[PDB]
């Protein structure tokens, strides 16, 4: 099946340019859409037939398709223009989408996230229970991505995390929990949290001992 | 004035079937083809398929099929999209969207992508077969500034207030967002940083409430031995 390759987060400031890239085989042969989704609305049609603009959006928007890479630029980005933002293209009549793309208008600098991993209490491994919990706080921008280690082998399971949310000091945090059974916990030496944030990842480690 | 109005948000257990419908206005009803996107809280787009209201003709994405049945009224301007044996991955926000893309699949004869053009303003579906229940809070003990806080497991329904100390304790306090488990129950944590020489003297106790099932519990989040 069909997909489409989209960076999870671009950064700009205001006044700068924006590209968001979508990657896709032979891409270029086929139609592509951008929408845009605002945090607590509706997506939008920002650009169709891979550069055409709908009446009413700004021409500071524009669209290229070529080669495998498609690309929605914005030009002299505001900070109204901070939004999610999708691909889409078309498999046999079937609808795909990219991953979406965080855009952030930096509005301070940016910041290294802090990561506390918890190993389970006491009380929940007496409880015949076990939960990892990884919080990680103060970057920006509000874009992460989490990624669980059995000793050097990734965990997919049991994995849940929360999108980032901002803080009373205006930078985010997040956090990302591991259900296991106790059995789990003491079978292995050591369980890892990789957090990356803007391409270095920051990892704690804990143990059953 | 093109808009398309949805249905009220619902709540269903897993195994059953959940129905949304779709109201559309401001052009003729069966010119355009009308299609269904969902959203997982904090997940992207996932498209499930169109229909034609003229014709009736529906093409579903594959994950779909089998569990999807999309259906039209001309009379009323209104499509409808029931999705059966659902699970708890289904809980998402469910776009009601205008595609001006003429597909082969439901009766066009030349095959034309444009894109969605119109998306209603969502529809909230969330399936958990749980009822109201209190939360369970577990310590998250610490070891200069040291971090702590409680785990307010397995509650139902959202929302869960948490302070530190009955308010004593407001800096460096926060309270994350709540996850759905795949057992239909709510789970959040409330973190606070505080300087390591006050672990040996400062008693540190988050209060949660859980207000749908009057459940007040208090917890204190004691060090750990080791360093
Ligand atoms: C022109 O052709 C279309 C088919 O392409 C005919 O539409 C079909 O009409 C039948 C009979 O009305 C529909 O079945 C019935 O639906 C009603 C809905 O209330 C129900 O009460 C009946 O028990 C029966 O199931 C059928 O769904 C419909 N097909 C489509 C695709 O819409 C139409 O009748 C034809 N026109 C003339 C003048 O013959």
């Amino acid at each position: 099946s069909y997909e489409l390759i989209q960076p999870p987060s671009v950064s700009v400031s205001p006044g700068q340019t924006a590209s968001i890239t979508c990657s896709g085989d032979k891409l270029g042969k086929k139609y592509t859409c951008w929408y845009q989704q605002k945090p607590g609305q509706s997506p939008v049609l920002v650009i169709y037939q891979d550069n055409k603009r709908p009446s009413g959006i700004p021409e500071r928007f524009s669209g290229s398709n070529s080669g495998n890479t498609a690309t929605l630029t914005i030009s002299g980005t505001q900070a109204m223009d901070e939004a999610d933002y999708y691909c889409q293209a078309w498999d046999s009549s079937a609808v795909v989408f990219g991953g979406g793309t965080k855009l952030t208008v930096l509005g301070q600098p940016k910041a290294a996230p802090s990561v506390t991993l918890f190993p389970p209490s006491s009380e929940e491994l007496q409880a015949n229970k076990a939960t990892l919990v990884c919080l990680i706080s103060d970057f920006y921008p509000g874009a992460v991505t989490v990624a669980w280690k059995a000793d050097s082998s990734p965990v997919k399971a049991g994995v849940e995390t929360t999108t980032p949310s901002k803080q009373s000091n205006n930078k985010y945090a997040a956090s990302s929990y591991l259900s296991l059974t106790p059995e789990q916990w003491k079978s292995h030496r050591s369980y890892s949290c990789q957090v990356t944030h803007e391409g270095s990842t920051v990892e704690k480690t804990v143990a059953p001992t | 004035q093109v808009q398309l109005v949805q249905s009220g948000a619902e709540v269903s257990k897993p195994g059953a079937s959940v129905k949304v419908s779709c109201k559309a206005s401001g052009y003729s009803f069966t010119s355009q083809s009308l299609g269904w996107v969902r959203q997982a809280p904090g997940q992207g787009l996932e498209w499930m398929g169109i229909i034609n209201p003229s014709g009736g003709i529906t093409n579903y994405a594959h994950k779909f099929q089998g569990r999807v049945t999309m259906t039209r009224d001309t009379s009323t301007s209104t499509v409808y999209m029931e999705l059966s044996s659902l699970r708890s991955e289904d809980t998402a926000l469910y776009y009601c969207v205008r595609d001006l893309s003429h597909y082969n699949e439901v009766g066009h004869d030349r095959a034309y992508y444009y894109g969605m053009d119109i998306w209603g303003q969502g529809t909230t579906v969330t399936v958990s077969s749980a009822s109201t229940k209190g939360p369970s809070v577990f310590p998250l003990a610490p070891s200069g500034t040291a971090a702590l806080g409680c785990l307010v497991k397995d509650y139902f329904p959202e929302p869960v207030t948490v302070s530190w100390n009955s308010g004593a304790l407001t800096s460096g306090v926060h309270t994350f967002p709540a996850v759905l488990q795949s057992s239909g129950l709510y789970s959040l944590s409330s973190v606070v940083t505080v300087p390591s020489s006050s672990l040996g003297t400062q008693t540190y106790i988050c209060n949660v409430n859980h207000k749908p099932s009057n459940t007040k519990v208090d917890k204190r989040v004691e060090p750990k031995s080791c360093h």
